[PDB]
């Protein structure tokens, strides 16, 4: 029944799936934040 | 340095159907992925070295 349990429940793998999220999600938004111009005329160093 | 937009990289013949009105392409974080010659119009993919 350990089997089926782990079949049927989908969200059973949630408390460590969470922290792989939170990973991806703090890469995706350090990568993202490279567009904030930060008050800057530019977010480019080449065009600026 | 592609009709002002300066940069470095690698340039590769592109596989990715541009649109007749479309001249640049980017990635995530405003990132130009690729970019059509101005002189004969094809399209190239711009990768870091
Ligand atoms: C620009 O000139 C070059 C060489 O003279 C030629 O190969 C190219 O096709 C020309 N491009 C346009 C858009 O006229």
């Amino acid at each position: 029944k350990i089997q089926d349990s782990l079949s049927s429940t989908p969200s059973a793998l949630g408390k460590l799936q969470d922290v792989v999220n939170h990973n991806a999600q703090a890469l995706n938004t350090l990568v993202k934040q490279l567009s904030s111009k930060f008050g800057a005329i530019s977010s480019v160093l080449n065009d600026i | 340095n592609f009709n002002g937009l300066t940069g470095t990289g690698v340039l590769t013949e592109s596989n990715k159907k541009f649109l007749p009105f479309q001249q640049f392409g980017r990635d995530i974080a405003d990132t130009t992925d690729a970019v059509r010659d101005p002189q004969t119009l094809e399209i190239l993919d711009i990768t870091p070295c």
